[PDB]
């Protein structure tokens, strides 16, 4: 029922080997081809990661800035509740974003922000203004 | 397997089951009642058994019938039915024993029987004890045929037949205990030796022998599966199926360095990719830096769009650090996993040239075996017999094959140096023309009932013929002899003053530089009481080397030995003798083979006798008058010595019951 494990022979691929006298040296060499196609596309993206590799050379480590380690307070002043218009204005509904940038509210106080301060700070001409980008 | 079973399997016979053969003759019986069938089996068992444990004696009835228990012993017709049955068909009372009940005097019907080799001379002795008038002839100036032994002072080595596969149900068991027969286990340990003279490690010859058996194994499933047995119209040979998977396994090996390669580049690739993302994100990050810089400028106290610039600037920068992170993360991988696949390639080839060379010295082993390149093998019977192969161990005749056949021919009427050319065959008796070999002008005349012809395959095949047929054969015969296959194999005896190789090994090989000469002097046999080495000649190397001087063959053979044991060990051979069977004009050849076009059937063919039209017209239908017996006949144990003895006792049982009657049938 079956070949020796290891050994392979499909009946599509003997009819290859014995299309004529020749067909065997034939589907070879088109094989060693297909090799030497593979291997010099090999080297060619070798040669092209190397650069890429060579131009973050240092990484992003002198770009890095130190963390911003601050407690979360409750109460909002006026100077949190100005950069809260703001940060919704460029971010939307990225709670986590809004948050991060005033530093000292969490995410849930933002969103309960969202909805205590509606109307007073046009928070729905705000968004449908982040909207517009 | 022992007792009443063990003589059965010992006679080739299944012991609870009544053969063919045995259904013809007792028709009463097969078609009756179990019970009678193994009554019948009982008394064929033990019989058999009576012979084989003192085949040294004619059995004869009355001694079998004392020799037997109740209630066996009560049916004295039945017995004597077995018993002539057996003696009949040469299962009993064959080869050389002491005869009991004297030879008939006066003898009944004339039979020429031609060749004297194993088969002929098996036939002779069966005809001769069942009263007949035998005479034999043979061409050459000895008996054997293709039993061949050089003998000279103390120096014995087979050109012929050498060895004995097995005595486990094997003829030439009882024929050992007749004649003195010295036989001696064959050790199967066989180092081989590179054409450069150094001994092949173990991993290596191991690792070979099982590929080259996983290529038989393999040729079996294109045969039987994918049902490649034709090809251009022309019969597949087992040579072409062993190319057609070669060729594919070394597809496979390109097929898998292509997928290893390929894994290689998709990785290779998605790293492009990320490192293309990593890179336009540097930049990004590079941007907002300067751009978080200078609204850092802005210094306080500064209204809430300026602190919101810095903060947001701030956000947005440790965002993309963290995206960077991350693909830094997913780099590692990646570059790890290409420093995985770069150090796990596949195989670089599927055999290298050496691997190659000890793989063609296999395949000149099998073409030893069969005497024939693997081109000319039928890839879908080549192996037809391997289901009948004996058990035991494989053996030789320490003293020289030839003494079986001197021995057959003991009491016999043998005319050496008689060569036949013409065989007559009528409605009323048989004329065989014959010529003296010494001076060809000398013709003889032979008359008889009967021709026995156990020429070999190869003079039968002989073009224009060597022996004329009288009418010529029919087509039916011709075309069997076309098709079947003769093949070819040669020995070079090299008789030495001295033992300069392993005493302890029995054979040892020699890996040839190519394929084209894999069975030139590919094997040498350690085997007799002088210090002989035997060198094979196999394959395509067979018929090549014919046309080649004994001294350049010799030469040969010492520059190989000189190059595994030491230049300054091999002497030069005190005695050389080289076979060259195709050239032999009463052989043409060593043994048959199942040539690709034929089958096991061809056999049948060969053996089928030959019935003569009537000489009258209106006249009945004649007795069939010409008979072939030989290795070329027997389609289950061809290309043999137990298989011509069988042939022959076959023919002299077929040849008796037509010209004697049979009164065991009724
Ligand atoms: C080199 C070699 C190695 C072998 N190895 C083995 C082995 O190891 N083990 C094994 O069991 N078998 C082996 N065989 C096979 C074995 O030798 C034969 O199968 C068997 O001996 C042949 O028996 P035969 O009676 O059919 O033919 P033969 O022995 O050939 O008998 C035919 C006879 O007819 C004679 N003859 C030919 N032409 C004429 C004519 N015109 N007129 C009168 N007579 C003629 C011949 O001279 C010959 O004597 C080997 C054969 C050879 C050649
Ligand atoms: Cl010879
Ligand atoms: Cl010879
Ligand atoms: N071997």
């Amino acid at each position: 029922r079956k070949p020796p494990k290891g050994m392979f022979l499909s009946q599509e691929d003997v009819e290859a080997v014995s299309a004529n006298a020749t067909a065997a040296t034939t589907v070879l060499r088109q094989l060693d081809m297909e090799l030497v196609s593979v291997k010099r596309q090999i080297q060619n993206i070798k040669q092209t990661n190397s650069a890429l590799k060579e131009k973050l050379d240092g990484g992003i480590e002198p770009y890095r800035l130190p963390e911003v380690i601050q407690k979360c307070n409750a109460r909002w002043t006026t100077e949190e509740q100005l950069l809260a218009v703001q940060a919704i204005r460029k971010y939307g509904r990225d709670f986590q974003a809004i948050s991060d940038v005033i530093g000292n509210k969490s995410v849930v106080q933002v969103k309960n922000f969202f909805v205590n301060y509606r109307r007073r700070f046009n928070i729905d001409e705000v968004l449908q203004e982040w909207e517009a980008e | 397997p022992s007792g009443v079973e063990g003589a059965a399997f010992q006679s080739r016979l299944p012991h609870d089951r009544m053969t063919s053969q045995e259904a013809a003759c007792f028709p009463d019986i097969i078609s009756g009642p179990q019970q009678t069938q193994k009554v019948f089996l009982f008394i064929r068992n033990r019989t058999l058994q009576l012979w084989l444990d003192n085949p040294k004696i004619q059995l004869t009835f009355e001694a079998t019938l004392q020799q037997l228990e109740a209630p066996y012993n009560s049916d004295t017709v039945l017995v004597h039915r077995v018993h002539s049955y057996l003696e009949r068909h040469g299962l009993i009372n064959f080869g050389i024993y002491k005869r009991i009940k004297p030879l008939p005097t006066k003898k009944t019907g004339k039979v020429i029987i031609i060749g004297s080799g194993v088969s002929g001379l098996a036939a002779a002795r069966q005809l001769q004890s069942f009263g007949m008038d035998v005479t034999l002839l043979e061409a050459r100036d000895r008996v054997g045929g293709r039993v061949a032994t050089f003998r000279k002072g103390n120096y014995v080595a087979d050109l012929g037949a050498m060895v004995v596969t097995g005595l486990g149900g094997n003829p030439m068991a009882v024929v050992s205990k007749q004649v003195n027969m010295e036989l001696a286990k064959i050790k199967q340990k066989c180092p081989l030796y590179e054409a450069n003279g150094q001994a092949v490690p173990k991993e290596k010859d191991e690792m070979v022998e099982q590929e080259f058996n996983r290529l038989l194994e393999a040729t079996s499933y294109l045969s039987h599966q994918l049902d490649f047995n034709v090809l251009n119209n022309k019969p597949v040979s087992l040579g072409q199926a062993l190319e057609v998977v070669i060729q594919l396994q070394e597809k496979h090996v390109k097929d898998e360095q292509i997928e290893h390669w390929k894994k290689i580049v998709k990785t290779q690739e998605e790293l492009k990719e990320l490192l293309n993302k990593m890179v336009n994100l540097k930049e990004k990050i590079k941007e907002l830096h300067q751009q978080y810089k200078e609204a850092s400028e802005v210094k306080p106290p500064r209204d809430i769009t300026a602190e919101f610039l810095v903060k947001s600037k701030h956000r947005d920068l440790t965002a993309l650090c963290k995206e960077y992170d991350e693909l830094a993360e997913t780099q590692g991988k990646l570059e790890e996993k290409l420093q995985e696949l770069e150090a796990n390639p596949p195989s670089d080839v599927y055999l290298s040239s050496r691997d190659r060379q000890i793989l063609d010295w296999h395949f000149a082993n099998l073409e030893f075996a069969n005497a024939t390149p693997l081109s000319t093998l039928s890839l879908k019977h080549w192996d037809q017999d391997d289901d009948f192969e004996f058990t035991g161990s494989h053996l030789t005749v320490r003293n020289g094959y030839s003494c079986v056949p001197v021995a057959l021919a003991e009491g016999l009427d043998i005319k050496l140096n008689t060569a036949v050319r013409q065989v007559r065959y009528t409605a009323s008796g048989c004329e065989v023309i014959a010529v003296n070999t010494r001076s060809t002008s000398q013709t003889f005349i032979y008359k008889c009932d009967a021709v026995l012809c156990t020429l070999p395959l190869g003079v039968l095949k002989q073009q224009p013929p060597a022996v004329q047929f009288v009418p010529p054969l029919p087509e039916w015969k011709t075309s069997a002899v076309q098709r079947m296959g003769f093949g070819n194999l040669n020995k070079v005896v090299l008789c030495f003053d001295r033992v300069f190789w392993d005493p302890s090994v029995n054979l040892f090989g020699h890996v040839g530089s190519t394929t084209a000469s894999r069975g030139e002097l590919f094997l040498f046999w350690n085997l007799y009481k002088a210090p002989i080495l035997l060198a094979l000649v196999a394959g395509e190397a067979a018929g090549i080397m014919e046309n080649i001087s004994d001294d350049v063959i010799v030469g040969r053979c010492l520059a190989i030995l000189k190059g595994i044991f030491g230049s300054s060990a091999v002497p030069q051979p005190k005695e050389t003798v080289v076979s060259r069977w195709r050239a032999d004009p009463w052989a043409r050849g060593s043994y048959s083979y199942v040539a690709a076009g034929s089958s096991g059937n061809d056999y049948d063919l060969m053996a089928q006798p030959i019935t003569p039209g009537p000489s009258i017209p209106g006249a009945p239908q004649p007795i069939p008058r010409l008979f072939f017996a030989g290795e070329h006949t027997i389609r289950n144990y061809p290309a043999t010595v137990h298989g011509a003895l069988l042939s022959g006792l076959r023919e002299a049982g077929r040849i008796a019951d037509q010209f004697l009657g049979a009164m065991y049938t009724l």
